[PDB]
């Protein structure tokens, strides 16, 4: 989620924020912070787990060609999920 | 768009918006990144 | 050799004043000729070759606006490469540069014999392979 | 006031110049270092350098004299003078 | 042809171009240092920077030749030579259909020839050369900058030139007039460390030093 | 080879001859140019100027390294007279808008690394 | 067209999440250097940028950042009225990139469905 | 004599028997193309790729392993060769993942070069490929095992160079991995080494993870200034910002290895860094201030007192220029009480002979000896890469090691003699039985640890270490031109502060306590408030506020070792110079450039305005400080040893332990290593456990 700095500016997703001694804030006076407000790590954070019945799963992204180059996920360790490091999407054996 | 609407996305923006060049609603641009170096804090204790 | 009306030239080679280079950047650099060493991260060899002249690096700040790193050094990015130290050496001499050499440093031969991983007697015997 | 801080002898292990250095170095620095306990007398050898005797005297001043080619008794006068005045 | 992607070797134009440039080094053994022809077949001669005009004038109006026209004239540097610069003369020959490469080289000091009596093209190359690079032509009709800006100190093609160069210009309003100032970049070229530590082409390989 | 070829002059004195022509070119100049260009200095600064343009290359020995010093002084001369240059590539030898760079150890040593 | 190129993006999975993962590519061949990079890794992890930013007044805009990409992550879109009353609204963010996927992706995935086939 | 003729394509050249093809192919300039091979490894012949046509030979054979034979033509770019190389290649990219835009190796990697050099442009793998899962080997390596093509490289290294059998291999045929089987750290000096011997993006840096790609970085040359090795690196930076360390090749001190302080303190470099000058307002804090203002307090100060009232002590990271302008400065107002924080003994010759004081024997000389005795140190952690020196010995030599101290673990076995000093005056008198062992022996030598004579007898400690080594000497059981005497120092100023004269230890200080002290990068705390008058003017030079900086009523702002040239005198004696990878941060400035700006403000200017004038000052003082990569020899190793029987200490009873005793205590040891997180990072894994320190590698 995006939050406030204590100088009420906007933080990005970056963690960018000027401190309250910034002479460079002067730059968003009569105007405004572009920030995007779609934080893409809390929006991965919302994909649920696929509960996926192999040692090794396969993840191109979705879409094909469309997606990410095809990659090979190893779903061994059962305190960890097994998860895409192209896309993030997380994989796991069934109820281990 | 009536025939063959485009993919639905949560992150798409709902409302469209014009070239807000010239109001206080343009861009302006900014580093995106933290500070790099750290510097040395003094205590707050005096020495003598 | 020729007919080319051979004149008495003394052999101190200085074409400073027709570079165009402001006085700055030649008396107060310092060139470095050097053969690059070898990445460390891979094992090939075919970079460690010729001979660099490189400048010595100048102060890089950020830029108020976007952050960038900002440069008034003109010669942040000038790299001559050589054939030889000798060329290397001519050509700071000749445009005026001070400069310091250090000598190419080679891989020394080694002894490699794979019958030593499995000796009867020696250190040298692997416990893995 | 001036009074004498420290003496430097340079000089080169192989050059034939610096062979009588070398000579009291071997012979004689160590009475002149039992006499001299506190001087420090700062011997540094390095490849392809004329002999030179430095004393450094007090407030930064600093002399050289020129050891090339000198006897041993030579060295020992000219340590001598430096280490007691008459330089 | 059963190799769709290798680029075709014609064989007959290697022959034919050898035997021209073994007929021109014949010819003028006074100034050509060495002739060889590419793979794919370009035939260059490298001659004595003397030879300018007498090879060029050849390579023009002899009858076997008929170079008439001076496709370009350039110059190559490269710091490791001691004549650093390399003059490069492209000719066309339009009677036997055919090209020539002609190079010779000099350093920052030794005047080069100029060829305009040759060929009127000769002209500008021959002032981009020196604007560029810094070689005097002597007995130019007309030697001078043709590209860079007036007044411009150094000559910006050479390899120790900065990319950059080393001023800037701007207007400025308290002398009310455009201005020349050292260069300051807010973002400085990034340099990039390219080549691969593994040799590409084996048969290209020099021999150890 | 042991010796190389001249540019014009074969010896020192030729190429000084070259030099107080080429002097005595630019002397004469440069109250045409002060006219011409509507510039706003005097004659004695431009005069100046030419003299210390000069002198930047009084401990040039090599004759070929003094041709071609006097070869570009011509081309420069040259875009001056035929009105090739503006007022602000006269103007350009005079570095009127750089600040005075320092020169003592101190004031470097204070304004940054540079040596 | 829809290979039409012209204001850039960057675009993310159907999940949100960003499709760029700080490869570098785009920046290595972008013949003007107009695009600058810094990554680290993120708090979850992720192999993420923290500074993307493109000059738009030093960029051609001849497509090689969005070839060099290998997950379609920098597109050039469709927009071509994006004039600006200032130099410095040229200078583009990653937060001004990514508003800009998130304001044109609707249109931007379909030019690439219509002409992905040709790629 | 005895060299053979083989031919590399046609082409002659005369080998030594046991030469193998890739080094036969290696002397006319081909490089073969491998991955399990490396010259300083032991062979394994596993990966293949270095498959070679020997001419009338229906096989290929591995050229890294088969020693050639005479008449033996080597077909490197023939039709079979490049055949052979396609399918290793192919096979090597059947399972390899999809990795190289999310893969730090990407654009250094090998696995990419030789494709693109020596395999096909194009896949006929139609199934799906393997993966294995990560493993966590501490916080400094991150393994991203499915990357892996199972060279070895890593586990002979670790086995060999590094003395720890932990890596290896569990399983067989495709689903073969490497790792520990285990959870366990890989901890040891030498770990972070096995990162750049990878080949691929299996074994990468944690702290380096996904932030610059190899392209777009500088690489300055420099030394480390981490220990008193001097080991020769490549500092890689990008936009004005120090990216990583990586080693540098030398073969005569570091080879191709640097310790993980080496390549990982940089972390420090960024953190509590001085970038301002400092002076104390009247509340007694430390404010911000012009350079002029806080130079002029110091100059005011400067120009009061004379002699004794103002001294100097020099830290363990301060370079040779700095501490002449020092020297010189100090010499100004009649001082003399230049000091360092790490004690030499001066009794007997002290600093006057230079041979007194420095490793002799010189890092490439360990491998000529026969036996080797350590005394008082432990050289794993106090110098790491002359450590992996002596364990090299120890492999392929079958070097003798023995040692005087704590039983430390040092990878190599060796004969542990005890822990009392009293037994080098057992081995002097020739009672011991390992003074046996050192008189028959043709290349004895005895390394004094420089850690030993920090101890308050440390005097007597060195007099009977010479002791021993005279003893050895007056008898014809060694030549002339060997050196048996060593010391061993672990700080890198220090063979420097020697060299120019500066007193070694902070005894005179606390003999004559100043007015004035000059902290030039002096954060060790022999020297606190308590030891010196009431008011002492007390100034601190350097880059990072640890120890010294809380105390100083001045705070000058220096440059770091990446971000100045600067001459630095390794524990052998050879000078070297860094050179600046970035600009000092903030209005921090060069040391020696400080130091002559007070010198002017004082009106005691020092004769020198640049770097070339403070280096022939330099030279002036001490020729052999300017003699880079040179080693110059220094004798009258006799002079000294006839000198130092007349100080006639005692040894105390005190059993000899080493500061460093295990891997916790080597990674933060100085103010930039203490400012650094990775090695914050590194002493948690070590203390409590692989749980403790917690990262996701997760893309
Ligand atoms: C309108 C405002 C200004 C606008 C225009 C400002 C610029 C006007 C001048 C532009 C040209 C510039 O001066 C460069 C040239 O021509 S350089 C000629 C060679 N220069 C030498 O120095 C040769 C070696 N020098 C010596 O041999 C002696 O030192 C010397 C001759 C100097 C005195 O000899 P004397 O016998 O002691
Ligand atoms: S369109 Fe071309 S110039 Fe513009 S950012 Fe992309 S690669 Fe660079
Ligand atoms: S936009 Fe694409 S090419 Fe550029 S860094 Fe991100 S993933 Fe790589
Ligand atoms: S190690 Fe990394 S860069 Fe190299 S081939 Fe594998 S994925 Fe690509
Ligand atoms: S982890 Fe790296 S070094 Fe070790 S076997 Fe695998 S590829 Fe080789
Ligand atoms: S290099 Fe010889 S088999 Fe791996
Ligand atoms: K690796
Ligand atoms: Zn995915």
């Amino acid at each position: 989620g995006v939050r406030t700095s204590p100088t009420g500016e906007k933080v990005t997703h970056t963690g960018q924020a000027y401190d309250d001694g910034d002479y460079r804030r002067v730059r968003f006076s009569d105007r405004q912070k572009e920030v995007n407000e779609n934080f893409a790590i809390d929006l991965i954070a919302e994909q649920p787990v696929s509960e996926v019945g192999s040692r090794v799963i396969s993840c191109d992204g979705g879409g094909g060609a469309l997606g990410h180059p095809r990659v090979y996920i190893n779903l061994d360790k059962e305190t960890k999920t097994g998860t895409c490091g192209y896309c993030g999407l997380q994989f796991r054996q069934p109820h281990h | 768009p009536t025939t063959k609407p485009p993919t639905a996305r949560k992150y798409i923006w709902t409302n469209h918006k014009f070239n807000v060049s010239g109001t206080p609603q343009q861009y302006v641009p900014y580093s995106t990144t933290r500070k790099k170096i750290q510097e040395w804090v003094p205590p707050s204790t005096p020495y003598k | 050799t020729q007919d080319t009306q051979l004149i008495a030239v003394d052999e101190k080679l200085d074409i400073t004043t027709l570079t165009g280079v402001p006085e700055e950047h030649i008396k107060t650099r310092k060139v470095r000729i050097f053969v690059p060493a070898r990445n460390n991260m891979q094992s090939g060899v075919n970079n460690t070759k010729k001979w660099k002249m490189e400048f010595d690096t100048r102060e890089r700040w950020e830029n108020p606006l976007m952050g960038w790193s900002s440069t008034a050094d003109p010669l942040s990015n000038l790299v001559l490469t050589f054939s030889t130290k000798e060329d290397a050496v001519a050509f700071a001499e000749k445009n005026g540069w001070s400069f310091d050499v250090e000598e190419r440093k080679v891989p020394k031969p080694k002894s490699k014999s794979y019958g030593a991983n499995f000796s009867w007697n020696k250190r040298t015997r692997v416990s893995t392979k | 006031k001036l009074g004498l801080r420290e003496i430097r002898i340079h000089l080169c292990q192989r050059s034939p110049g610096s062979q009588g250095v070398r000579d009291f170095i071997e012979k004689r620095y160590v009475e002149l270092k039992k006499a001299n306990p506190d001087l420090p007398i700062l011997i540094r050898e390095c490849s392809d350098v004329q002999p030179k005797l430095w004393a450094r005297y007090a407030f930064g001043q600093e002399k050289n004299v020129s050891l090339n080619n000198f006897s041993a008794d030579q060295v020992t006068r000219t340590l001598e003078n430096v280490l007691s005045g008459k330089a | 042809d059963t190799r769709p992607t290798i680029r075709p070797r014609n064989d007959v134009v290697h022959k034919q171009l050898s035997a021209f440039g073994q007929y021109v080094a014949e010819i003028l053994p006074k100034y050509v240092q060495q002739v060889q022809v590419s793979c794919f077949n370009e035939l260059e001669i490298f001659i004595h920077p003397d030879g300018v005009i007498p090879v060029l004038t050849f390579l023009r109006d002899h009858t076997n030749a008929q170079f008439k026209s001076l496709a370009d004239l350039t110059a190559v540097d490269v710091p490791t030579r001691q004549n650093r610069f390399e003059i490069v003369y492209n000719l066309l020959s339009l009677r036997f259909n055919s090209r020539i490469r002609v190079k010779t080289y000099t350093d920052e000091l030794t005047p080069i020839e100029s060829s305009v009596t040759v060929y009127k093209a000769a002209n500008w190359y021959e002032r981009e050369i020196w604007d560029m690079f810094g070689v005097f032509f002597a007995n130019h009709p007309d030697l001078r900058r043709i590209l860079t800006d007036y007044g411009f100190e150094g000559h910006p093609f050479r390899k120790d030139f900065p990319l950059s160069g080393y001023v800037e210009l701007r207007y400025d309003d308290e002398v009310k007039r455009v201005v020349a100032e050292p260069v300051e970049l807010a973002q400085e070229f990034r340099k990039f460390d390219l080549n691969s530590p593994w040799e590409a082409f084996p048969a290209y390989r020099q021999p150890p030093e | 080879g042991t010796s190389v070829k001249p540019i014009f002059s074969r010896d020192m004195n030729e190429a000084k001859r070259r030099v107080r022509e080429l002097y005595r070119a630019w002397y004469r100049e440069v109250p045409n140019t002060v006219h011409l260009f509507q510039l706003d200095i005097s004659v004695k600064q431009g005069r100046d100027k030419v003299r210390e343009m000069f002198m930047k290359n009084a401990h040039v020995t090599d004759p070929r390294v003094v041709d071609l010093l006097v070869i570009k002084g011509k081309m420069e001369l040259e875009e001056t007279i035929n009105v090739w240059k503006q007022r602000t590539h006269i103007m350009r030898f005079f570095h009127e808008t750089e600040a005075p760079r320092p020169t003592d150890f101190l004031s470097k040593f204070y304004v940054g690394h540079d040596p | 067209s829809p290979r039409f190129r012209g204001e850039h993006a960057l675009r993310r999975y159907p999940s949100g999440e960003e499709r760029c993962i700080a490869c570098k590519l785009c920046e290595a061949v972008c013949p003007a250097q107009a695009i600058t990079i810094e990554a680290e890794p993120r708090a979850d992890g992720s192999r993420r940028t923290t500074r993307y930013d493109i000059d738009m007044t030093k960029c051609i805009y001849c497509g090689f950042c969005q070839e060099a990409c290998p997950v379609d992550a920098i597109v050039e879109g469709p927009n071509f009225e994006f004039s600006t009353e200032t130099h410095e609204e040229l200078l583009y963010n990653k937060e001004k990139l990514l508003n800009n996927g998130d304001k044109w992706e609707a249109e931007i995935a379909a030019n690439i469905q219509a002409d992905y086939l040709y790629r | 004599s005895n060299l053979i003729e083989v031919f590399v394509d046609g082409q002659s050249v005369m080998v030594e028997p046991g030469t193998t093809v890739l080094q036969a192919c290696e002397k006319v300039g081909m490089q073969i193309p491998r991955f399990c091979y490396h010259e300083r490894l032991s062979v394994a012949g596993n990966c293949r790729m270095c498959l070679v046509e020997i001419e009338k030979a229906p096989k290929v054979v591995a050229a890294c392993a088969m020693p050639v034979m005479k008449g033996w033509n080597i077909l490197t770019n023939s039709e079979k060769s490049k055949k052979a190389r396609e399918g290793v290649m192919e096979f090597l990219l059947a399972n390899h993942p999809l990795d190289c835009p999310i893969c730090d190796q990407g654009g250094e990697c090998d696995l990419q070069d030789q494709s693109m050099m020596f395999g096909s442009d194009r896949s006929r793998f139609l199934e799906g490929k393997r993966a294995v899962e990560d493993k966590n080997i501490g916080p400094l390596v991150k393994t991203i095992m499915t990357r892996c093509i199972q060279c070895t490289r890593c586990i002979r290294f670790a086995s060999e160079i590094a003395g720890v059998d932990d890596l290896g291999t569990t399983g067989r045929g495709n689903d073969m991995q490497v790792g520990t089987y285990i959870e366990k750290m890989f901890m040891s000096e030498l770990s972070g080494n096995i990162i750049d011997i990878c080949p691929v993006g299996a074994l990468t840096s944690k702290p380096y993870a996904f932030t610059a790609r190899p392209w777009e970085t500088r690489k300055t040359e420099s030394i480390d200034v981490m220990d008193a090795v001097g080991s020769n690196i490549v500092v890689s930076t990008r936009t004005g910002e120090v990216m990583r360390i990586l080693p540098r090749m030398h073969e005569d001190i570091n080879e191709e290895w640097i310790s993980d302080k080496t390549r990982f303190a940089y972390d420090g470099l960024k953190r509590q860094r001085l970038t301002q000058p400092m002076i104390r307002n009247e509340k007694g804090l430390l404010t911000y201030t012009t350079w002029e203002d806080a130079l002029s307090r110091v100059a005011g100060m400067l120009q009061s007192f004379q002699g004794n009232d103002v001294a100097a002590i020099a830290g363990g990271l301060v370079d040779a220029e700095a501490l002449v302008a020092l020297k010189d400065l100090l010499n100004r107002v009649d001082s003399d009480s230049l000091c360092t924080e790490e004690v030499f003994p001066t009794a007997g010759a002290g600093t006057d002979l230079r041979s007194n004081y420095l490793l002799n024997t010189t890092i490439a000389g360990v491998e000529e000896a026969d036996v080797i005795l350590l005394v008082g140190t432990n050289p794993r952690f106090e110098a790491p890469l002359f450590n992996a020196r002596i364990r090299k010995s120890w492999l392929h030599n079958d070097l003798k090691v023995a040692l005087i101290g704590s039983p430390v673990d040092l990878t190599y076995r060796y004969d542990h003699l005890g822990d009392s000093p009293k037994i080098l005056q057992d081995i002097a008198s020739g009672n011991h039985p390992f003074s046996q062992i050192l008189k028959e022996a043709k290349k004895p030598m005895v390394v004094l640890g420089s850690s030993a004579l920090q101890r308050s007898d440390g005097t007597a400690i060195l007099a009977a270490v010479s002791n021993i080594a005279q003893n050895i000497r007056l008898s014809s059981g060694v030549t002339g031109d060997w050196k048996v005497m060593n010391i061993l120092h672990r700080i890198a100023s220090q063979v420097a502060a020697l060299d120019l004269g500066y007193k070694p230890g902070v005894e005179a200080i606390r003999k004559n306590p100043p007015k004035v002290l000059f902290l030039l990068g002096a954060d060790g705390g022999c020297i606190t408030r308590q030891d010196l008058p009431k008011d002492c003017f007390i100034i601190y030079q350097g880059h990072h506020g640890d120890v010294g900086a809380p105390m100083a009523d001045v705070i000058l702002p220096g440059a770091a070792y990446t971000e100045k040239s600067a001459t630095y005198v390794n524990t052998e004696g050879r000078a070297q110079q860094t050179k600046v990878a970035v600009t000092p941060p903030g209005l921090a400035r060069e040391d020696w450039k400080i130091i002559r700006a007070l010198s002017e403000i004082a009106g005691m200017t020092l004769p020198y305005d640049t770097l070339d004038q403070v280096r022939s000052r330099l030279e002036e003082v001490s020729p052999n400080l300017v003699r880079y990569d040179d080693v110059e020899g220094a004798n009258y190793f006799q002079q000294a040893n006839e000198l130092s029987k007349l100080v006639n200490q005692q040894l105390l009873a005190d059993p000899l332990v080493p500061p460093q005793l295990t891997i916790k205590d080597f990674y933060m040891t100085d103010s930039i290593s203490r400012a650094s997180q990775t090695m914050a990072k590194c002493v948690k894994a070590v203390t409590e456990g692989i749980q403790a320190v917690e990262e996701p590698s997760i893309c």
